[PDB]
């Protein structure tokens, strides 16, 4: 199958920037009567990608001039002259020249905002919880940005990987922050075999991770 | 105008089929092909399949084996059908216009969101997750509910009914096992609790469960 490697993975700007998407695919894009199918698609959260682009440079009906398309062979590129707020979403590249027809990974387009720490909170197991027999630990990071963020558990300092979860947020359409869960399941049994729960936040804003714990014996 | 309703199952069990009907209006399927297409957050878009106007079709190698695209030119019907689903086969289907020569005539179908999972209804645990004991008192305080072991989505959840709206994040569920979990976070001022209440209403429509959860201190 033809690869399509869109870049970047995910794009910051300010309303009114200029913005560039390539996309390259592992193999020339051929003509099929006369017509090289390559197209832009953009998807906004919760609704189906729309087309922008339609054989390499023209514009779908709807679709304002300030979307440009361009490139031939294995290197094509969609430009946004000047972005508004309506332009941010997934970008997707596409070609139908090469049977299995195929997507790019996507390029997300979002906004730019001043970096922010994550405001991080742990919670021991409920009692109801516990009654039940289950353990779960959970932690909250909120509000940070950018998105790039890294949680590490450890149990009376030991990592643990195994029995985590976490959940990532959609950007913030208000304040342009991004926020996550992580939580450590356990058995009752498991989680009174130790003392000190641990959950770490390493971001960008610091060379030191956030910490957050608390000791068993002292709730 | 150009419109791809899609009609289907949103659960299917798994090593049963998936049958979807895309039904176009504002352009004719003598004229023009439609393709498939499935998106999951693992594999991003993929191409599945396509029925050209003249009635031949074409597949995705990966799915030749289980997969056929049908049609019915007068009823404006085309039939998506798909064998022994698994788990990994849990995707957002499409019918769609694509490689298009046109200003005009080229939509996507609404999308068809299609879970692959053998798990009965299942009404939320729901934990209060209030801070520590020894926690530290800081000036906003962060609570939260915990949402464990439903299905299937969705779950909704608000805080003092529709009262607290601001300082809250619901995050996306996640399968734990056969399961969905979720928790939703809450930030108030440190002043105002536990002086004034919060609860978190949860609701799971599918077994017909309300619970309302007070957070209370340790
Ligand atoms: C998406 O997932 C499907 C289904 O995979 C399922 O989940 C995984 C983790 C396994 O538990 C599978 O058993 C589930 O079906 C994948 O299809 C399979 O891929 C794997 C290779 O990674 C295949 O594993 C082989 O299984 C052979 C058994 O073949 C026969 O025997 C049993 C009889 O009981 C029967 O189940 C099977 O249908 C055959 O009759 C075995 O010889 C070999 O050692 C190896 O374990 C497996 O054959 C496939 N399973 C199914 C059900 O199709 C997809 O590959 C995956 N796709 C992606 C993109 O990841």
């Amino acid at each position: 199958d033809i690869l399509m490697n869109q870049t970047p993975l995910s794009l910051p700007v300010s309303l009114g920037d200029q913005a560039s998407i390539s996309c390259r695919s592992s193999q020339y894009i051929v003509h099929r009567n006369g017509n090289t199918y390559l197209e832009w698609y953009l998807q906004k959260p919760g609704q189906s990608p729309k087309l922008l682009i339609y054989k390499v440079s023209n514009r779908f009906s709807g679709v304002p001039d300030r979307f440009s398309g361009s490139g031939s062979g294995t290197d094509f590129t969609l430009k946004i002259s000047r972005v508004e707020a309506e332009d941010l979403g997934v970008y997707y590249c596409f070609q139908g020249s090469h049977v299995p027809y195929t997507f790019g990974g996507g390029t997300k387009l979002e906004l730019k905002r001043a970096d922010a720490a994550p405001t991080v909170s742990i919670f021991p197991p409920s009692s109801e919880q516990l009654t039940s027999g289950g353990a779960s630990v959970v932690c909250f990071l909120n509000n940070f940005y950018p998105k790039d963020i890294n949680v590490k558990w450890k149990i009376d300092g030991s990592e643990r990987q195994n029995g985590v979860l976490n959940s990532w947020t959609d950007q913030d359409s208000k304040d342009s922050t991004y926020s996550m869960s992580s939580t450590l399941t356990l058995t009752k049994d498991e989680y009174e075999r130790h003392n000190s729960y641990t959950c770490e936040a390493t971001h960008k804003t610091s060379t030191s991770p956030i910490v957050k714990s608390f000791n068993r014996n002292e709730c | 105008q150009v419109q791809l309703k899609e009609s289907g199952p949103g659960l299917v069990q798994p090593s049963q089929s998936l049958s979807i009907t895309c039904t176009v209006s504002g352009f004719s399927l003598t004229t023009y092909g439609v393709h498939w297409v499935r998106q999951s957050p693992g594999k991003g878009l993929e191409w599945l399949g396509v029925i050209w106007s003249g009635g031949s079709t074409d597949y995705n190698a990966a799915f030749i084996s289980r997969l056929s695209i049908s049609k019915d030119n007068s009823k404006s019907h085309v039939f998506f059908k798909m064998n022994s689903l698994q788990a990994n086969d849990t995707a957002i289907y499409y019918c769609a216009r694509m490689r298009i020569t046109t200003d005009w005539f080229a939509y996507w179908g609404q999308g068809t969101l299609v879970t692959v999972s053998a798990a009965k209804t299942t009404p939320p645990s729901v934990y209060p997750l209030a801070p520590g004991s020894a926690a530290q008192t800081n000036s906003m305080v962060t609570l939260g509910c915990l949402v464990k072991g439903y299905f299937p989505e969705p779950v909704t959840v608000t805080w003092n009914s529709g009262s607290l709206s601001s300082g809250v994040h619901t995050f996306p569920a996640v399968l734990q096992s056969d399961l969905y979990t979720l928790s939703s976070s809450v930030t108030v001022p440190s002043s105002t609790w536990p002086s004034e209440t919060v609860t978190c209403n949860v609701a799971h429509p599918a077994s017909s469960t309300k619970v309302d959860k007070k957070i209370v201190p340790r």
